[PDB]
């Protein structure tokens, strides 16, 4: 059975999913559509806030819902919700899943402690850690520890703010206050607790994660400052240090600069961001934050968890507000993650590798990507040529190509193991993609396409990168939908198929194996599902401040 | 031959900058403390503990040639390798008989190899903590020291702009010294970072308010104000045009500029 | 010549190496040794063999524990690094007769690339030795071990780190001392941008030769930043002269005759100096007595001022050997002499105003960090004009180990690199056999 | 009374004698003495559930807060008496909302476009085809489609601050457009201020765009201008029925990104990297033409101790508190200008001393004169603080001491000599005036711009000569420290105030926020941040309508 | 005027900057020069030449 079939099922009750031929114009135009309703009605509730200026009106241009609007069905999920329920703006799980990335940083500790110790002749030990991690969950929420008369930031406000710490050091993790630490040996599969404990060693961590009203007042570049003005204030308190002298520089240093793990890097002017903002997110960091790893070993199902989350954040938040804005792009980034089609793809890829080469059974060849990405791309486009349905449902051809292409990326990533082999069966696929149907995506879809074979095994300057560390800055990236979240995809599949704890960074894997982050990284589909039902509870709302 | 300054100015209150700064003035001795007392306030090491240090014996760092450097006499804390270490008071703005930048100026002038930060709210010196030790006696037994408007404090220093307590002392939100109301003597019963203290050290009787107005450091209305000193208010325009001017540069430098111009 | 003033060169000995030098025989627009000091900057790369190795071993790619689990590469680099550099020799050169310089440097493990000024003399800045290095070890390794198309872009990695994703080379195993302009704080900041560690390290911490190459940079990037033009272009000769290059011995006598004094009296030692030589002279006689000075000259008046603030630097850190009170050194050296004086201090306020914050940020939790790591394009350290951070060059050649961030933490392999270049290591000498050469031509 | 902050220091201290040097101590209960502090205390038991055991704020961790008498403020110019904690941007409303309506502002050129139109397009523009366009991108501006079919959309009970109005220079054109709208120069300013407006915008039509509150605190500052001209290419496709992607849309889109763009802060260099439209860019000229007391008010001091206000939460509470740092952050750095009307007593003696010796605007720059007004001004402010204990209790850090008399030099210097270089140079008089009067000055790196300032203030060289007006938070001296940048949007304003000048630097700014649609009253930033501190504030960008009940 | 930098310039600088840097540097001081421009007008001069650098 095709996976989506049971979408396009309740999506286009009444009709027969293989029938070319429909009625139109019969609908009632918005009216047909609850969201619809409901956003007219609120458009003339607020003419009195408004005093006159006009605003919301459907019948200001495109009389929508001459044809009929559809419902989506979450992939993965049994939730059913209109397009709208979907916009970043609209959908309150979208807007945490970014403020949970933006609002975290990791800063090691082994430097402080030896501060504490080389130069300031105090002793380190787990119950004074310990003690230093129960002050900074004071201070790292707005509460003082120093001097006198200072006035604080209300906790009501900021409970969603915490520290806790790891270590790859089993016999001080036994030592360490359970109720801030993240246990590798129990968040993990063995395998995999195994495989993060030799990359990280006998280091030690502490994961910060600053207040969302912080950085939804602000911005991601707050994010690093705020965790070490914190650290220092907590190292301060703790060792009982004297409150301003020459080694606190040295904490600081550390914590801003020779010790820290940020979730972005910088953009350059044309698109300046400081750091932890989306376009600064690695694929491969991306996938790394994603937790449908530690809970799946179904590599199909991890590439397709790792998908939905990163076309919430690349192509609806980054593209569609940060580098563009207005209505933005919900649906290019629905296509990857709705009505399970891309799972249909991407299945039937994995089950053709595994038939033919195996999972990881093959070294990257020219061969192979070609057998493989063709195949998958062939078998793609004849399901959009056999369901009309399906053909209306990804009405756009971006969406199209996306979906083909992340299909035949990820299936010869798990054959070969390869991320860069992966994304230039994705650039076969396209200009296959475009050869079948004389059509490809929107105007400009296909600038990275075209030049994708040539810079995916490229050397060169701006050119050669190993995938899972090209993100949004990389320049062929970026500025078009319907690649960057497919991407994050194909830099998880070649280490999903490897059975693999991480992509690019353990430290940026166990950061997030937390479940007091508010948006359940294990699962972004479910997440943003629940959002989708107005049944996601963020944070940083400002209720305790404001009249009733 | 060269006679210092030290500081412009035609009041008492400009006399006693210049006294503190001098190293040739000597600075009275108002009490005494015991080398254990002053060991234990500074709060870093137990006395009778070998000194700590943070690296090696100095003679081992020095086997290449560095002309310069051995023009300078290291202090007997940096021969031996001795971890630094620090002290650091609040000075009541009600006449307190030292202030920040005035202490600055005086270990500047009077100390070798100090390390020092002037705040309102406190002035901290960190220092080889063998020669610390030397120094923070005569900080705290001489007139620079009042045990009720000075007081010695790492960490929580608020009180420097604060009105004193109902018995004439300084705010201390950890309470490090007390009033004892039986002697009228200053009592420290915590270290300066805040640790209680094994036996509690007696700093002595507070200087009265006659006494503090003749000779502290700070300009204020109701002893001597700053508009007063019309001298010290010259100098202090002085610097401020002349920084100005040669932050301009064209008149200061025009004859650079002619020649920089070939006329 | 254009100035009418001349100065005797002495040596970080103290012995006289040139007699009456015209000014502009120092000056970075003509004296030959600067040129070359600068130009080797810009086209020189440190090309890390052993770290390109390891971290393809071991598929730790793009920075600070990354790693890419199933990607490994394993090369014998090191042990075929005469062949891999004869070809980095091959793609980096413009003739066989041009000044490209390949020195392998600690067994190999490291190599010294030197581009030919032709390159630089057709691109618009100095990145272009770091991408054309870059580009030329990346193709060198992956010609000398036949590395098959699909592990290549590893090895790109590896030498070039997160970029492009990244705007910089984050994670690279190369490096220069200047970084890309895209990370300057001020325009024309390039020569501004080597950590005081680094200073340390090249001038293998011989105190006077490290301010000397920081005051060198300092005052060359003061002259790229249009700050030493017309009118103040002679208060930049001067405080290179004097303070950089000890001109009359003025810098060195200080120290010695201060060997077991304090910053004031250092000033007082500079004050009378200043009153002998005709400097400055008294302005007004206040009431008390107190004489208030004015400068005779104002670019050597604060060429006098910024000597004794180094002297005064090396004496009293010198007297710790403990770098941390560089900061307040300079800050209490110039707020002293302000008001022993009525004069302006050093660069009219702005090395006072430098150190404030610089004992701020070296003290605080705020940002920052220990001394060995300020330079002239870090927001804090940038608003002296050439003249505090030759100080804190020699601060930490000062230091006997008080600092977590040491030269050995910071700066452990740049020794090794760079110190053999006999200009960046010894600029004294070696600039003022530079004004030798061209003072008849002044 | 004698002195304006003397009422609020006898509310303050519970009628304790403002001049009286003794006190009592250690008396008060602590953090119990404080209802703010006991609010946080019991909401921080109340989250041991939600936490799951993670511990939280703990009143016994570190300082035990409240030895001293914890005080309230009066936030100055409004009875408002609140504890600090209110006057936290976290805590406070009205704060985040007066960044997020500056944030969410950009303004473009019409012009261009409708030059695109007529000479590129062949279509005609007039006053009915505007009002139609305008009609259309306050549809299109919050989330509305306009052309394709099966568009997703927001929803506008979330965005219902997000609007789109037009001004012009050309009163003949205004008479014309819509209402409803329309920024009217001449009925929001003064006659002669809107003339003075008109002259130098001349016949040049501009629209002024919100975006949605909710998407800068989503996203960032730099969104702004792209949304906005998102939205205007397909208000133009729309309105003037254009082919839906063609040659000429992208003159739009260039006119509307770049060369007819007016942006209100400009991009950070690498260290601090930020985009446009974050407080760092916002240069301080920019920021006293926002603020919109000039066009109500034709006191001065009142203008410029507005201005000051605004920007205290602006650059030292929000930008240099958060963005730069973070934590507990810099309330009280900040809340020292503008409460207790200590800084208006400092002032208004400045100006009443300048209006007595010299006139407003009654002398031309002289370095006389900058030493005359603020050595006077900054003996009067530091004579306040010896003659009332309880004063000197309250700007209890000298870093507040320091700001709030050299604000009042500098900005009485600039009431006298109308210039703000002139200004500035007084505000760095009288910080080593007032160091070397009480041997102190600020924290430890307070005073690096005010040893540099003297040098760099009349300046001509590369990064060190700039007119102060121009200057902001990324001028490389001003880059780092609390306690300065507030102050210079004062001294920024004083001039054009004591000229009676309709705007600082940009007139476009200054129109562009004279608008009673605005969430935050920049009419008077103490009135609307004392709102906030009372919880009486109503933001925008919350998201009720799309979480459970 | 089109200012061409003398290469020496260029040859002791890191990047290209260097010339407008100077240019403007020298044009601001040569206006000042050539009609006595007052201490508290310059700055203008400085700020009608380079714009609103070091801000921006
Ligand atoms: C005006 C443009 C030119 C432009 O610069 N952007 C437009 C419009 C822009 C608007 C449309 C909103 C509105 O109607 O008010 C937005 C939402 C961006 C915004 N400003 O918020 C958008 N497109 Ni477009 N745009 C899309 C797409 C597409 C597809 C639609 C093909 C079809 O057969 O319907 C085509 C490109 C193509 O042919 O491949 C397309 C073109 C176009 N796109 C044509 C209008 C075409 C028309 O007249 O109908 N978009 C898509 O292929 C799917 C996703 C969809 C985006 C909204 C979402 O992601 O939810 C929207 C993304
Ligand atoms: C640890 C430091 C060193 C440092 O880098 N920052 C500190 C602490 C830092 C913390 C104090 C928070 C806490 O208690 O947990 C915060 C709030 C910044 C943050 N991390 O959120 C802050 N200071 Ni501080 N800091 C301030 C100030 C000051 C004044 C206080 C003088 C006094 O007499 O009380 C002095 C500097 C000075 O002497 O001039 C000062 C120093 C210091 N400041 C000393 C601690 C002093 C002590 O041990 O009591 N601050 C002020 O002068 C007023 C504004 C106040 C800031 C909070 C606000 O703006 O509301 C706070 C701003
Ligand atoms: C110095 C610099 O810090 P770094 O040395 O780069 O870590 C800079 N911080 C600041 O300027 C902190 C300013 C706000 C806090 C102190 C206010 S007095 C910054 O984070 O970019
Ligand atoms: O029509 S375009 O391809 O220009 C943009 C589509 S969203
Ligand atoms: O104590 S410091 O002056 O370093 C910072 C005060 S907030
Ligand atoms: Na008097």
């Amino acid at each position: 059975k095709k996976l989506f079939l049971k979408a396009l099922k309740k999506k286009f009750e009444g009709e027969d999913p293989e029938e070319k031929s429909t009625n139109f114009y019969c609908f009632g135009g918005w009216e047909q559509s609850e969201r619809k309703r409901e956003f007219t009605e609120y458009a003339k509730k607020a003419a009195e806030k408004r005093g006159g200026i006009p605003f919301y009106n459907p019948d200001i241009g495109v009389p929508l819902g001459q044809r009929k609007l559809m419902a989506y069905r979450v992939s993965g999920t049994d939730a059913y919700v209109e397009g709208d329920d979907l916009h970043f703006v609209n959908n309150a799980a979208i807007q945490q899943m970014v403020d949970d990335i933006k609002r975290t940083v990791i800063v090691g500790m082994d430097t402080a402690h030896a501060v504490l110790e080389k130069r300031l002749g105090v002793e380190v030990t787990p119950e004074t850690i310990n003690e230093y991690m129960e002050v900074i969950n004071h201070a790292l929420p707005g509460g003082a520890v120093v001097q006198e008369h200072m006035v604080e930031v209300h906790p009501g406000i900021v409970e969603d703010c915490y520290a806790k710490v790891f270590t790859g050091d089993d016999n001080l993790a036994d030592e360490l206050d359970k109720r801030i630490l993240i246990d590798i040996n129990k968040e993990f599969p063995e395998e995999q607790a195994e495989q993060l404990k030799s990359y990280i060693g006998n280091r030690t961590y502490q994961v910060n994660r600053v207040p969302t009203i912080v950085v939804r007042a602000c911005d991601g570049g707050t994010v690093s400052r705020w965790s070490a003005m914190q650290i220092g204030m907590s190292f301060i308190s703790a060792y009982k240090l004297c409150a301003g002298e020459a080694a606190i520089a040295d904490f600081s240093f550390a914590a801003k600069h020779a010790d820290v793990i940020e979730m972005g890097t910088i953009m350059p002017a044309r698109r300046a961001r400081g750091p932890n903002e989306p376009g600064g997110v690695a694929f491969g960091t991306f996938a790394d934050i994603v937790q449908a790893s530690r809970v799946s070993d179904d590599p199909a199902n991890v590439s397709l968890e790792v998908i939905a989350g990163a076309a919430a954040l690349y192509d609806q938040v980054w593209l569609g507000s940060y580098m563009s804005g207005g209505v933005g792009f919900t649906q290019y980034a629905t296509a990857a993650y709705t009505d399970d089609i891309l799972d249909d793809f991407l299945y039937y890829g994995m089950e053709y590798v595994e038939d033919k080469f195996g999972i990881c059974g093959s070294e990257p060849t020219m061969d192979v990507v070609r057998d493989i990405s063709t195949e998958v791309t062939l078998y793609s486009l004849e399901q959009y040529e056999e369901y009309p349905t399906l053909l209306e449902d990804h009405f756009g051809g971006s969406q199209r190509a996306a979906v083909a292409a992340a299909a035949a990326g990820c299936s010869t990533a798990f054959a070969t193991g390869n991320s860069n082999a992966g994304v230039n069966g994705w650039y076969l696929s396209q200009i296959l993609h475009k050869e079948a149907h004389s059509r490809l995506g929107f105007y400009g879809y296909d600038l990275q396409d075209q030049c994708g074979a040539s810079n995916s095994l490229s050397i060169r300057s701006d050119e050669g990168l190993i995938h899972e560390l090209r993100g949004p800055n990389y320049p062929n990236y970026a500025m078009n939908v319907g690649h960057q979240p497919e991407y994050a995809g194909i830099a998880q599949a070649p280490h999903a198929a490897r059975g693999d704890a991480f992509c690019t960074n353990p430290l940026i894997k166990v950061a997030f194996a937390d479940k007091d982050l508010s948006f359940d990284f294990t699962s972004p589909r479910k997440s943003i599902a629940k959002g989708a039902l107005r049944e996601f509870i963020p944070e940083g709302e400002r209720d305790l401040i404001i009249p009733a | 031959s060269y006679k210092a300054q030290y500081t412009p100015g035609e009041t008492r209150i400009a006399e006693n900058r210049r006294k503190h700064m001098n190293p040739d003035y000597e600075l009275r001795k108002l009490r005494e403390i015991s080398d254990e007392d002053l060991v234990k306030v500074l709060g870093h090491r137990n006395p009778g503990e070998s000194y700590k240090s943070v690296h090696p014996p100095l003679d081992e760092m020095d086997f290449e040639e560095d002309i310069v450097r051995d023009l300078v006499e290291p202090i007997q804390g940096a021969k031996e390798g001795v971890r630094v270490r620090y002290i650091q008071f609040a000075d009541s703005m009600y006449n307190a008989p030292a202030q920040p930048y005035d202490r600055a100026r005086t270990y500047m002038w009077r100390y070798r190899g100090v390390d020092t930060g002037t705040l309102s709210g406190r002035q901290v010196i960190e220092m080889r903590e063998l020669d610390l030790e030397g120094v923070s006696k005569e900080l705290v037994e001489t007139e620079l020291f009042d045990p009720a408007t000075t007081g010695i404090r790492g960490a929580t220093v608020h009180g420097h702009s604060l009105r004193l307590d109902e018995n004439g002392l300084m705010f201390d939100a950890l309470q490090r010294y007390v009033f004892d109301e039986e002697t009228g003597h200053v009592v420290y019963v915590k270290e300066q970072v805040g640790r209680p203290l094994d036996e509690p050290v007696d700093m002595g009787q507070p200087l009265d308010e006659e006494e503090l107005r003749k000779i502290t450091t700070i300009y204020r209305k109701d002893n001597i104000a700053m508009r007063d000193d019309k001298e010290a208010i010259e100098v202090v325009e002085n610097i401020h045009t002349g920084r100005t001017m040669g932050g301009f540069g064209m008149d200061v430098f025009k004859e650079d500029l002619r020649k920089r111009l070939g006329d | 010549p254009m100035y009418e003033d001349r100065v005797d060169l002495y040596g970080a000995d103290g012995k006289l190496l040139e007699e009456d030098v015209p000014l502009e025989a120092v000056s970075p627009l003509k004296n030959p040794t600067i040129a070359n000091l600068v130009s080797d900057v810009k086209r020189s790369v440190a090309v890390n063999l052993a770290g390109i190795e390891g971290s393809l071993r071991k598929a730790a790619l793009g920075g600070k524990s990354n790693f890419i689990p199933g990607r490994e590469v394993d090369l014998p680099i090191v042990e075929n690094a005469e062949a891999i550099a004869e070809k980095i020799k091959k793609l980096v050169q413009t003739s066989e007769d041009d000044d490209t310089n390949i020195r392998l440097i600690n067994n190999g493990q490291q190599i010294l690339v030197q581009v030919p000024t032709t390159r630089m003399g057709v691109a618009a800045d100095y990145t272009v030795s770091a991408l054309v290095t870059g580009a030329a070890v990346v193709q060198a390794i992956i010609d000398e071990f036949d590395v098959d198309m699909f592990d290549a872009n590893a090895v790109k990695t590896a030498v070039m780190g997160r970029y492009p994703q990244t705007v910089d080379f984050t994670g690279a195993n190369l490096s220069t001392l200047l970084g890309p302009p895209v990370l300057l704080e001020g325009l024309g900041y390039g020569l501004r941008n080597i950590m005081a560690n680094h200073v340390v390290a090249i001038t293998r911490k011989n105190t006077l030769n490290a301010s000397a190459l920081s005051s060198i940079l300092e005052q060359t990037a003061m002259f790229e930043t249009g700050d030493a033009v017309g009118a103040f272009e002679r208060m930049h000769l001067l405080g290179l002269a004097y303070q950089g290059l000890n001109a009359n011995n003025l810098l060195f006598d200080l120290v010695k005759e201060n060997g077991k004094g304090t910053v004031g009296t250092v000033i007082a030692s500079l004050v009378e100096r200043a009153i002998e030589d005709r400097v400055i002279k008294v302005a007004k006689e206040m009431t008390s007595g107190y004489k208030m000075y004015e400068p005779a000259d104002w670019a050597l008046w604060n060429a006098y001022a910024a000597t004794g603030l180094l002297a005064a630097t090396i004496v009293n850190v010198g007297a710790a050997r403990a770098a941390q009170g560089v900061a307040s050194t300079v800050l209490y050296y110039n707020d002293i002499l302000e008001y022993e004086t009525g004069l302006p201090g050093v660069d009219f306020g702005r090395a006072m105003g430098t150190a404030v914050g610089f004992s701020f940020f070296s003290h605080s939790i705020y940002g920052g960090g220990g001394p060995g790591i300020f330079h002239g394009n870090h927001v804090v350290t940038r608003h002296s004009k050439g003249f505090a951070l030759p100080c804190v060059a020699a601060a930490m050649c000062l230091d006997a180990g008080t600092q977590m961030f040491s030269v050995e933490k910071t700066s452990g392999l740049i020794g090794s690199v760079y110190s053999e270049i006999d200009y960046f290591r010894e600029p004294i000498v070696n600039v003022a056999k530079g004004a030798a050469e061209i003072k008849d031509q002044l």
